[PDB]
RNA sequence: UUUUCAUUAAUCAAGAACGAAAGUCGGAGGUUCGAAGACGAUCAGAUACCGUCGUAGUUCCGACCAUAAACGAUGCCGACCGGCGAUGCGGCGGCGUUAUUCCCAUGACCCGCCGGGCAGCUUCCGGGAAACCAAAGUCUUUGGGUUCCGGGGGGAGUAUGGUUGC
């Protein structure tokens, strides 16, 4: 990442999976980037915000990815608790 | 999968898995109290019992040794205790 | 030829080597 | 691959560098043991009399 | 039958990682493993786990963080020395940037950097990076 | 599965030791047996006197008298 | 035997979904107008598809042939997509529910609805297929 | 729902959804469903939770409403039982639907002329249309299904968990996605019923 | 003239995606080569493994088609491996040059000792494996070299990785398996986790949904 | 099993028990089948295949012999890692059918659960050269414990020596 003189030596960053914290590849064709929509509090209308998961091509095959968008919205407070 | 609490299980699911293969172990028996119907006095008899006990009240046979649990004689009543 | 068969052919000759 | 505060390996650096300096394949601003491993055979063959002897304009 | 728990223990937490499970079960539960857990969330590996203790031998529940690559045991229990580690961390770390040997030595269990830093030798029981 | 206990050096050093011999090289070589065979006894070069010469054909698939001498 | 082409039937069938309301059932019309409709190589071709055009507009009035966009029947088609009854077939007078549905709903507030009747439930325990 | 009384189900949704059969769930559970299920019952049936059916839908919902082009949402149906449902949705959500035959490599063959890059995916039955959820594999698309008990939830990110096998359900389940989503956007109020009636999203059987 | 057919080949016409980076970073679909022609045209070079003559027994006698592998990249972490069967060794060379564009992936470097100027090494020990034949990269100190069979040693100086220690086991003698391998070592460099990318990410917006409003008239 | 002992264990040079079929000694008996052998066919020839007969053997009692594609061509002990429906033994809980007249209580069913076995289907867990394998997975990100054992193909399981056996 970085070396002694100070600057940032790399191409880019990459992403890391919300649910499984594994770095998504560059050729990880399976991994999925879903943007989840916010409402306003009073009507219940798109204000414009929106929070966003990304999903690696393993949890994606097991396939529970289902279970991780669920609880990642339950715990970013998008799905009601209990 | 992916998401559960080793720590605090549901209490009737820690009862459906097996007694060695529990969180923390626990017997599956208990001890109960036996109420002879041509008797006052009370005795104290093990769930799942190997010897066929004997109430030296009135020398009758109380419950019976069996592949599992010890089956009670007719008209003696069972009660849980603790 | 078959390997038992060349089992066998050799016990012959262990036989008449012996004897 | 010895630890920076090994008195062998400050006297024996020191030494290789002071060597290195004095040949001609260095200068007292990169005289770290770091960059010796940044050398090549070029820096080497210019210290060759022949070479010297051509860089100079005795030779044409 | 079982022997050397702690290989039972890190194979257990290796598995599940590779799996992507949030939490690891590990039974049965010793002062040894404690202390490598310890160093391991130390370093910022597997963060908080528990000791449910029932009166036998304890179990550990480890919450897992995606960070582990790989926690192995090495059996038996070689012999090192501070000439011979240099060796041991260029055969088993996959860098000399990070990754760490957990030796058991007077001082306690502990990091190889640790181990250079007190200047003490001691007996391997495993790496994690 | 191999043994890897601490007190098991023993154990080892006897079979590699043993397991060495099915290998070829290393069984032709130090069993004394190859060089009272081998014509020269261990030797680059050997000195003869001549026998005759005689013409041995080659392999099946391309035909020639290679010239040759008993020595 | 004898069994038309790929070229006859292509030919044919996009025939039918450009020119339905000009040709009919008679053989010799679609003939004649087959040739005015396209630019045809040779008479034997243009009898042959004039045959097969006859044969759908046949079958045609029988039921809806498949991959032919006629645009008439699509009308009455999209007619039968957009109908609605005039009282909804989800408004029951009363609907008649098993009582552990009845357990999940009061579960979650709404213990109060009378439009609702629990019905009792099975007595004999038995559902899966006889094995064997 | 995000636990807001705006977003809260009413006495007619519940009885709308009962009176389809929504709450009737197959014979067999798939491990990853057990979450969604209330309760077994004697005759073999499942039923599922309509509280978390409802929360599912409002997430799936939420999702679709995220997209700006409502065109880049693509729906699906095999089945001829909900043919008529995404035909419908398309009309009012206007998203891009695919109905009946769906052909090999229509997300991933670049060349063809039916080739389409959509940005979303809501199926009809996972178990019927694998083709369309193996293709969106290979082109990073989120998947939205509306899961029945027994289901393979490979490559399903939102799993809506509904009974499929009723007519009248999946057209329910369609016409409250569609609902939902116009609601969310604004197009719809909250006060008013909205106009079209779910026998509209049914299938009419010869 | 390159008329895209893809909604990311419009984008990058349009000058809306500045670096290949964006387009690793989101993990997309790459299915034209005017892209990285547009990008890294101006820095990559191609060179041609082998060609390998393969046949199929039929009635009338072999048949006979060409296999030709080829590797291309710029010496600043990009590195492909194109593999393509013909009957015409040209048209063989042309169609791999182009799975070779398409297939191209960035390349992770690192440092052997204490972290001073560029990156000039793999970051961790590495391993790539591909029908028999594993083939491990190893950092090396400074001005090492490649330690490696010439095969490696193309597509790790291709991927301008500059000192390496390479270990192959199983059947080298397997140009297209031990080619294949050592490919996959390098790619999997990112793929690898390391304590510094350990930092919670923040998620930009993705291309497609970032310039919606530039699809909708383009 | 809310019984007892309290580390008594795992795997194993030497040394042991058992070990199909055939085979060798003595006794008993010999129905069928049947090596050897006698014929009749087929065939250029058939020393075989096909058919009729038939000795030893096949069967039992007491001695040997220690080998089979003795196979799951896959050592044993221990941990972890996906689902699914059956099945065998035991246990646990629960509507309703039936028999022992009826009440329980035992059987036969039916729906779940738990442990140990014989297996099967599915799966991009992951391996492998692949065929395939939930083990042949947890292997260059290489160390749980331990026994036997292979090192290109022939020569050859041959020669010689030892030892066991009539």
């Amino acid at each position: 990442m970085q070396n002694d003189a100070g600057e940032f030596v790399d191409l880019y960053v990459p992403r890391k999976c919300s649910a499984s914290n594994r770095i998504i590849g560059a050729k990880d064709h399976a991994s999925i980037q879903m943007n989840v929509a916010e409402v306003d509090k009073v009507t219940g209308r798109f204000n414009g915000q929106f929070k966003t998961y990304a999903i690696c091509g393993a949890i994606r095959r097991m396939g529970e990815s289902d279970d991780s968008i669920l609880r990642l919205a339950k715990a970013d407070g998008i799905v009601s608790k209990n | 999968p992916l998401a559960k609490d080793l720590l605090h299980p549901s209490p009737e699911e820690e009862k459906r898995k097996h007694k060695k293969k529990r969180l923390v172990q626990s017997p599956n028996s208990y001890f109960m109290d036996v109420k002879c119907p041509g008797c006052y006095k009370i005795t104290t008899v093990f769930s799942h019992a190997q010897t066929v006990v004997l109430c030296v009240g009135c020398s009758t046979v109380l419950c019976q040794p069996t592949g599992g649990k010890a089956r009670l004689t007719e008209g003696c009543s069972f009660r849980r205790k603790q | 030829m078959r390997a038992k068969w060349r089992k066998k052919r050799m016990r012959r000759l262990k036989r008449k080597r012996r004897k | 691959t010895l630890d920076e505060k090994d008195p062998r390996r400050l006297f024996e650096g020191n030494a290789l560098l002071r060597r290195l300096v004095r040949i001609g394949v260095l200068d007292e601003g990169k005289m770290k043991l770091d960059y010796i491993l940044g050398l090549k055979i070029e820096d080497f063959l210019e210290r060759r009399l022949q070479t010297q002897v051509f860089k100079l304009g005795l030779a044409k | 039958v079982r022997m050397n728990v702690l290989a039972d223990a890190l194979k257990s937490i290796n598995n599940a990682e590779k799996r992507g499970k949030r939490q690891v079960l590990i039974r049965p539960c010793s002062k040894v493993i404690v202390r490598f857990l310890t160093v391991m969330m130390k370093h910022g590996y597997i963060g908080e786990f528990e000791i449910i203790d029932d009166h036998r031998a304890g179990k550990i529940v480890v919450n897992l963080t995606g960070r582990l690559n790989k926690c192995g045991v090495i059996s038996p229990r070689f012999d090192v020395q501070l000439k011979d580690l240099e060796k041991w961390q260029n055969n088993l770390l996959p860098s000399r940037q990070f990754g760490f040997i957990v030796l058991t030595t007077s001082a306690g269990i502990m990091d190889h950097e640790e181990a250079r830093r007190k200047h003490t030798g001691g007996k391997i029981l495993g790496f994690f990076f | 599965g191999k043994c890897r206990g601490l007190r098991t050096a023993r154990k080892l050093r006897s079979h590699r030791r043993d397991q060495k011999w099915h290998d070829k090289q290393y069984k032709k070589a130090h069993l004394g047996t190859a060089l009272k065979a081998n014509p020269f006894g261990g030797a680059s070069h050997a000195k003869g006197i001549v026998l005759e010469k005689v013409g041995v054909e080659a392999k099946q698939p391309n035909s020639a008298i290679r010239k040759c001498v008993r020595v | 035997g004898r069994v038309r082409t790929k070229t006859v039937k292509k030919a044919a069938r996009v025939i039918i979904e450009k020119y339905y309301t000009r040709l009919g059932n008679d053989f010799h019309t679609n003939k004649r107008v087959c040739e005015e409709i396209a630019i045809i190589p040779s008479k034997k071709l243009r009898n042959k598809i004039a045959g097969y055009v006859t044969h759908l507009m046949k079958r045609i009035q029988r039921g809806p042939v498949r991959g032919i966009s006629i645009k008439l029947q699509e009308e009455e088609r999209e007619r039968r997509d957009n109908y609605v009854p005039e009282v909804s077939a989800l408004d029951q007078e009363i609907i008649e529910v098993d009582p552990d549905t009845k357990e999940m709903l009061k579960l979650l507030d709404f213990g109060s609805l009378s439009n609702l009747q629990v019905t009792q439930p099975t007595v004999g325990m038995n559902f899966k297929t006889p094995r064997g | 729902s995000g636990a807001l009384d705006v977003l809260q189900m009413k006495e007619e949704d519940v009885l709308k959804f009962l009176a389809a059969g929504t709450h009737l769930g197959g014979t067999n559970l798939d491990f990853q469903m057990e979450q969604y299920i209330y309760k077994r019952k004697s005759d073999g049936i499942y039923i599922i939770n309509l509280k978390r059916t409802w929360e599912k839908l409002l997430l799936a919902a939420r999702a679709i409403v995220a997209i700006e082009n409502p065109a880049d949402v693509s729906v699906i149906s095999s089945r001829n039982t909900g043919q008529r449902a995404v035909l419908k949705f398309a009309a009012a959500t206007g998203a891009t639907p695919i109905a009946g035959r769906f052909t090999p490599g229509t997300f991933t063959n670049q060349i063809q002329a039916a080739f389409r890059e959509p940005r979303l995916l809501v199926v009809t039955d996972p178990r019927a249309d694998h083709q369309p959820l193996t293709e969106a594999s290979y082109v990073n698309l989120p998947t939205i299904a509306l899961c029945n008990t027994d289901s393979p939830l490979r490559y399903v990110d939102i799993a809506i968990p509904c009974n499929n096998k009723g007519a009248h359900s999946v057209g329910l389940m369609w016409w409250m996605l569609a609902r939902e989503v116009l609601r969310m956007r604004g197009t719809i109020s909250r006060e008013h019923p909205w106009e079209v009636m779910p026998d509209l999203y049914f299938y009419r059987d010869p | 003239e390159w008329m895209p057919v893809t909604k990311l080949g419009r984008l990058v016409k349009d000058m809306k995606i500045k670096s290949l980076e964006e387009i690793y970073l989101f993990s997309l679909p790459i299915k034209e080569s005017e892209i990285i022609d547009f990008f890294l045209g101006a820095s990559l070079k191609d060179e041609v493994l082998k060609i390998m003559p393969v046949q199929k027994q039929t009635r009338a006698g072999q048949r006979t088609r060409f296999k030709a592998f080829v590797a291309i990249g710029d010496y600043n972490g990009h590195v492909g491996l194109g593999v393509k069967c013909s009957k015409e060794v040209a048209t063989a060379i042309r169609g791999a040059i182009i799975l070779a564009k398409l297939s191209i992936v960035p390349v992770r470097r690192g440092y052997w000792g204490n972290k001073i100027g560029k990156p000039h090494t793999v970051p961790c020990k590495v391993t790539g494996r591909c029908g028999s034949v594993l083939v491990r990269l190893i950092p090396a100190p400074r001005g090492t070299g490649i330690v490696s069979a010439p095969v490696p040693k193309k597509l790790l100086m291709m991927a301008g990785i500059d000192d390496c220690y390479t270990s192959a086991r199983g059947c080298t003698a397997t140009l297209g398996n031990f080619a294949k391998a050592t490919f996959d070592a390098i790619s999997k460099t990112y793929s690898y986790l390391t304590p510094d990318l350990w930092k919670e990410t923040v998620f930009t917006k993705s291309p497609y949904q970032e310039f919606t409003d530039h699809l909708v008239k383009t």
